[PDB]
């Protein structure tokens, strides 16, 4: 063992001066995976299954309280509808269950590996299969065959326990296959129509020109993508199967969802186990009570635990109403980043992945949502020369939607994000100004 | 009762090895699973008597009063009520038959005739079985159906063509969000 | 009696609205049985007093 | 539509069983053999009156944690869309927002708020294009030598000439070279196309 202070990444100097400008002239697509809960187990309880026992005359001593239980009960009906509610708004956001069509080449881009495969049941991507086998639930709220909880009990079935006391598990409104047919739907519609199908009727385009304005979008022209089209394509494609690879290989992908589950297990769990605790009674049981004490006091005893597990079941349900709070502002955020990334063009930043957003593509995740960001992103810069204005005849020109450049006994213009050096043309550079008010003009000529 | 462990269950005669010193099983959730008979050798697994929630779906009451029942999580092979007036009493309400059971991922749905037609849905079940009282069977009865994800559509992608819109609409939605709660107070020692 | 008078019950109203707004109870079989197992251990030497 | 306003009118609703419910706890005999304290006093000697009141305390007191618990959670809800509606009154209303499916379904033109009891109305107005109709797109147009691309909207032709326009609207003018930006040869685009262009 070896301590010592963190260190806060590689330091940096940025060698920066009043006229050197830094331009790329190159660039990489990139895919990064961002998880997001999305749903949380749904819970439902019986007051006197969970505390009395079936017991008539406990009973009645519980129902002295009546509202308490139902107050929890309505507790947690509500997480329940507010969870179906959080997957109805994150994926069910068109009503237009659009259909992939027999893919035909899309300028170079395979997607392959997010469509689904007809080979096999649930209509699904092997990405989403990777997924699903990722998460493993403690109980889906599946049906359970009567000879289920009948013997073999060596495994981890806590579920048994958990439903002798009221406790039991829902099956989801929406089975994974609606989420499935709801991702490729909006993946359908993002690859053939763009950011249309999301303000109103789907206009098809190709894919090529969709990237085209995506790209318009951030700067970089469209001759970009054109005379780099199959680089794109390659390295869209490598990208998409190292984030395969990594999903596969990497234990820790859906982490959050597997903490999210656990949690709730976990929590199911010790309010079972809070029954085998002794609340300052001499038994766990009711039943010992009244067959070994009076009336007089088994009351107040019976009482006494009835508070004990009312108050249980009220810590458990606050704890699931601020992780319910919690999930459902997950929830807000997958369809906000659904809307922005997935269903148009977003310049916010670190919002749709690290770098200039691109597009984005949905994944059904258990209890949860996958993106897959695409983002553009510079590589291999230079250092070149800059001059906020050129003079020629006795005025300045400035630049219309680029910056200056000089690679030495020569001026070009070229735009930001990317290098691509013109001539500095009156088309290219408006005149406004003399030459005596900027600080770094410099003479040059302007083509006419 | 054995050995003054009292309790209640089905026994299933299991084959737990349960040594010399050992008369009780207590399973991972500290509840028991098995004992041994103060007599003979016998390893009986305590199992559960039938035990099952029941959901009520009703429409509206001003609507009518055919109402329909769910036992979640249960398969309707097994022993809903099944009763002969004379097994159980806290659930004296019997809906055994009806000749309209479907068996759901989520439970024995009885009172409601299942349909291919899929519809939006309306009062949600559970495993994408929806219900509502529509009256297209005419008659109205409560139905089933798997919900509606939506109308389906398809577009033709080809590399070569283009839609460009003709004309617009301006649409003005609407959109309500709560700003405020009720203030309010109280007097701990009034209260 | 019936479902649609558990429901109105736990609701505390006489009118339900459309849905599924009461999970009303669970199921249940009752039994009976007798107590003070085993009764072969041994014998008694009452015999010897009588 | 008799339900438009349910999501502010469940708000009172749940402030009002909240405190309704909270009034049925005191008949509530928490360990008590009465849930009147008046009744305690006059029946039982403070001896044994105070092992009885002194229960009641504990019950009421449960009670107003656990109303006062679901007000701070219900008041953390609040906060959340009044943030968001304080969002999106300062991006919907005071600005345009790009924002797809914020200030309403579609491209956003402007909102108007509204107010209301315990809560806001927001009035998007949106433009949604409609009646649509298919033509043939090229990426680029062959020119004598050089490939110019759109400088702005995109390409389109009935089947017999070729103009260009924006995408949300079809205003097809002829390709000219204002309208047009040239950049590299013809053989690097894959579906351009030949056709001339005014100068």
């Amino acid at each position: 063992i070896i301590a010592y202070t963190m260190s806060l990444g590689a330091e940096n100097s940025v060698a920066y001066s009043n006229n050197s400008i830094a331009i790329p002239t190159n660039f990489t697509i990139s895919v990064t995976t961002e998880i997001l809960p999305v749903s949380m187990t749904k819970t439902s309880v019986d007051c006197t299954m969970y505390i009395c026992g079936d017991s008539t005359e406990c009973s009645n001593l519980l129902l002295q309280y009546g509202s308490f239980c139902t107050q929890l009960k309505r507790a947690l009906t509500g997480i329940a509808v507010e969870q179906d509610k959080n997957t109805q708004e994150v994926f069910a956001q068109v009503k237009q269950i659009y259909k992939t069509p027999p893919i035909k080449y899309f300028g170079g881009f395979n997607f392959s590996q997010i469509l689904p495969d007809p080979s096999k049941p649930s209509k699904r991507s092997p990405i989403e299969d990777l997924l699903f086998n990722k998460v493993t639930l403690a109980d889906a709220g599946f049906i359970k065959q009567y000879g289920d909880c009948l013997g073999d009990i060596a495994a981890r079935d806590l579920i048994c326990a958990q439903k002798f006391n009221g406790l039991t598990v829902l099956p989801p409104l929406l089975t994974d296959e609606m989420i499935a047919q709801y991702t490729s739907a909006l993946l359908a519609g993002t690859i053939t129509s763009g950011w249309t199908f999301g303000a109103g009727p789907a206009l098809q385009i190709p894919f090529p020109m969709q990237m085209a304005y995506r790209f318009n979008g951030i700067g970089v022209t469209q001759n970009v993508l054109y005379e780099n089209q199959k680089l794109i394509a390659n390295q869209f494609n490598s990208a998409i199967g190292k984030i395969q690879d990594s999903l596969s290989s990497t234990p820790s992908a859906l982490g959050k969802l597997q903490d999210v589950v656990n949690h709730n297990a976990q929590a199911l769990n010790t309010l079972v186990k809070q029954l085998s605790s002794k609340f300052g009674a001499i038994s766990s049981v009711l039943n010992d009570i009244l067959s070994r004490l009076d009336p007089p006091e088994a009351e107040v005893q019976i009482d006494r635990l009835i508070t004990g597990r009312l108050q249980s079941l009220q810590t458990y349900v606050t704890q699931q109403l601020i992780r319910a709070a919690e999930i459902r502002a997950s929830a807000n955020l997958a369809a906000t980043k659904m809307s922005e990334c997935v269903l148009g063009q977003s310049k916010r930043v670190d919002f749709c992945g690290k770098g200039y957003h691109l597009m984005s593509f949905p994944q059904s995740a258990p209890h949860g949502v996958v993106f897959l960001h695409v983002t553009y992103v510079p590589a291999q810069e230079k250092n070149f020369t800059t001059a906020p204005a050129i003079c020629h005849d006795g005025k300045a020109h400035f630049p219309r939607e680029g910056v200056f450049v000089s690679n030495g006994t020569h001026w070009f213009v070229t735009q930001r994000n990317f290098y691509e050096p013109q001539i500095i043309t009156t088309d290219n550079t408006f005149v406004s100004g003399n030459c005596d008010v900027v600080i770094g003009i410099v003479n040059n000529t302007v083509y006419d | 009762n054995f050995n003054g462990l009292t309790g209640t269950g089905v026994l299933t005669e299991s084959n737990k090895k349960f040594l010399p010193f050992q008369q009780f099983g207590r399973d991972i959730a500290d509840t028991t699973d098995a004992v041994r008979d103060p007599q003979t050798l016998e390893i009986l697994d305590i199992t559960p008597c039938s035990f099952g929630g029941v959901s009520v779906i009703t429409p509206g009451t001003n609507t009518s009063n055919q109402v329909a029942v769910l036992y979640q999580g249960v398969n309707c092979t097994e022993v809903p009520v099944a009763i002969h007036a004379d097994q159980l009493t806290p659930t004296w309400r019997v809906y055994s038959t009806g000749s309209n059971v479907f068996q759901t991922r989520a439970g024995c749905l009885i009172g409601a005739e299942y349909v291919n037609n899929s519809y939006e849905c309306d009062i949600p079940i559970g495993a994408g079985i929806c219900a509502s009282y529509q009256t297209q069977t005419a008659s109205q009865s409560i139905i089933a159906y798997t919900m509606s994800l939506g109308a389906e559509n398809s577009v033709a992608y080809s590399n070569n063509s283009i839609a460009i819109p003709t004309n617009f609409t301006i649409s003005v939605t609407t959109e309500i969000l709560p700003v405020s709660m009720t203030k309010t107070s109280v007097d701990c020692t009034m209260y | 009696l019936d479902p649609l008078s558990e429901t109105k019950c736990t609701l505390k109203s006489f009118t339900v609205e459309k849905g599924i707004y009461q999970t009303s109870n669970f199921r249940v079989q009752p039994t009976e049985s007798i107590v003070r197992f085993p009764n072969i251990t041994n014998l008694c030497p009452f015999h010897e007093v009588f």
